[PDB]
């Protein structure tokens, strides 16, 4: 038996604290400095280190190697860890997001110790209060000029943070790109030709950032309408969680809406043939820092739907494609294993364990006003809040 | 809305089982009755249980190194390991044994001239009669 995982998924210990909207997050000078610094530390780490940006990103898809396992298997099934188009879609990505979050948290903690100013108590405290922010791609405030992503995430080549002696400094933006060191050998085709993660590539295999931004704005009303439907039109887990056996069967699901957001950053739809960026492709996606922001809002939208449809969770569904943890042609229930994620007791994480999201050490501003109230009270209030916000 | 289950294949021949002890698990290309060829594989503890939608029988280790279908679930004989073979979409179904090394499913006739049922021998990584693929 012994240890199965060298890095168990434990979440964040101590007080429950919120994952904040990215727009307010960047305005917090302390949180933003810590995020960028922590991110700098993860990106610098050796790509063979299971607690590195590459390894954490490499869990999702490529490369097809085992992540933080004490003993290797005899015959490793080379495939994605992530489960896509199955009933286990929203739950697996909750585990995945927290696995990331605990590594970002543990890295930021050691950064806050480095500060040599007098306000270091406010730094040490900010380090525990730190969480991964989200991008609310459903909220359009009725403004064609609006973008749900600040300049520190999609434009700035250099971001301003605070150095350990109080001085303002400019550093390379670690949220913008991620530089491979080196490019993964199993990356084929175009992705074998990019030293950094690429967003919304043009015909000449280069980033079209302004074309990406125009496309987000123009679909922003259409996404308000689509997110609002997804939350208040789905009443079963089956129709909410997966996009369907034949992709494009469940138009209203979280996944299907979540799909079209990946392409907004990753893939220009007017190109023939398609030139996908990292975010535009499953086996490369989780290498782009924006992935963690998009999947923080996915987990948020799941939490909002959970509050409304309480005690409606994972329903049984088939597993058609073989992932690295899941047998092709098996049934998936709430008790099905979420590889490569293991509990502090060396058991595979299961949906059942992470139904209550606070067990992992986070919440969402939306849930502040209804703290302590009953499921029914939280149900009413949130369903009003979704109507006030995305209606 | 009902789940379809899966087909347990060996090359092209699919697995089937009829009601009525412990009945044989026949591997051929003709289904005896309704849903006799569809299986439901849930995770069970640290392995898997296998259920036939047609006969409602569980794939069980039976006294005499054969794999038969049984009516009542029994955890000592109805749990299985499903390990990847190393090539294609082929798998070994394995008797969970202390630390590993347990006997694996083998698709060969009993005393020749068929029918080709399931048996239990030591794993031979090259033996095609042990390779199992699943299709929904
Ligand atoms: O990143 C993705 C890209 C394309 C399609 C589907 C799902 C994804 O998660
Ligand atoms: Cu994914
Ligand atoms: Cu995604
Ligand atoms: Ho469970």
């Amino acid at each position: 038996s012994d240890k199965k995982s060298l890095m168990p998924l434990v979440g964040i210990p101590g007080e429950i604290k919120n994952r904040l909207n990215i727009l307010d997050f960047v305005k917090n000078d302390k949180f933003f400095t810590l995020y960028v610094r922590a991110l700098q530390v993860l990106q610098a780490r050796d790509q063979s280190d299971y607690s590195s940006f590459f390894q954490l990103g490499g869990i999702h898809g490529l490369p097809y190697t085992e992540w933080a396992k004490a003993q290797p298997q005899l015959h490793l099934y080379k495939a994605n860890y992530c489960t896509h188009g199955t009933v286990l879609f929203p739950t697996w990505h909750r585990a995945y997001e927290s696995t990331w979050e605990q590594t970002l948290w543990e890295a930021a903690g050691t950064v806050a110790q480095r500060f040599t100013t007098s306000d270091q108590a406010e730094w040490i405290q900010a380090a525990k209060d730190l969480r991964q922010p989200f991008w609310d791609w459903g909220y359009w405030p009725n403004d064609p000029d609006f973008i749900g992503l600040p300049d520190q995430v999609i434009r700035d080549k250099q971001v301003e943070i605070t150095d350990y002696n109080g001085t303002k400094i400019e550093v390379e933006n670690p949220i913008l790109h991620y530089k491979f060191h080196p490019i993964e050998p199993t990356f084929e085709g175009d992705f074998a030709q990019w030293q950094t993660t690429m967003r919304y590539p043009d015909v000449q295999k280069q980033e079209n950032i302004e074309g990406m931004i125009a496309g987000i704005k123009a679909a922003a009303p259409g996404f308000r309408e689509w997110t609002f439907n997804m939350l208040t039109k789905n009443y079963t887990w089956e129709l909410f969680s997966n996009h369907g056996a034949v992709v494009g069967a469940h138009a209203n699901s979280l996944e299907m809406v979540h799909n079209t957001v990946h392409f907004l950053i990753g893939r220009d739809p007017t190109l023939d043939p398609l030139v996908p960026g990292h975010m535009g492709s499953v086996p490369h996606a989780a290498f782009d820092p924006i992935f963690w922001m998009h999947h923080c809002n996915v987990d948020r939208l799941l939490a909002l739907w959970q509050t409304m449809n309480y005690d409606v969770y994972v329903s049984e569904g088939m597993n058609r494609e073989a992932t690295m943890g899941l047998i092709p042609g098996q049934v998936l229930t709430e008790d099905s294993p979420l590889e490569p994620f293991y509990t502090k007791n060396q058991d595979p994480w299961q949906s059942d364990d992470l139904e209550d999201w606070e067990t992992l050490g986070f919440s969402y501003p939306d849930f502040d006003p209804v703290k302590g109230k009953s499921k029914e009270e939280k149900s009413v209030y949130i369903n009003d809040w979704v109507h006030k916000h995305y209606g | 809305l009902d789940l379809p289950g899966t087909r347990i294949l060996n090359g092209a021949n699919w697995a089937n089982n009829s009601a009525t002890s412990g009945t044989l698990i026949i591997f051929d290309q003709s289904t005896p009755g309704q849903d006799a060829d569809r299986w439901l594989i849930h995770n069970y503890l640290d392995g898997y249980k296998i259920f036939n939608m047609g006969s409602n029988n569980w794939a069980s280790v039976s006294r005499g190194n054969t794999v038969l279908g049984v009516s009542e679930f029994d955890g000592q004989t109805c749990k299985w390991s499903i390990e990847y073979s190393g090539n294609g979409e082929e798998f070994w179904i394995r008797v969970p044994r202390e630390g590993g090394g347990g006997a694996v499913w083998t698709i060969k006739p009993a005393s020749s001239q068929g029918p080709t049922t399931v048996f239990l021998d030591l794993l031979k990584e090259t033996d095609p009669n042990q390779r199992i693929k699943f299709a929904v």
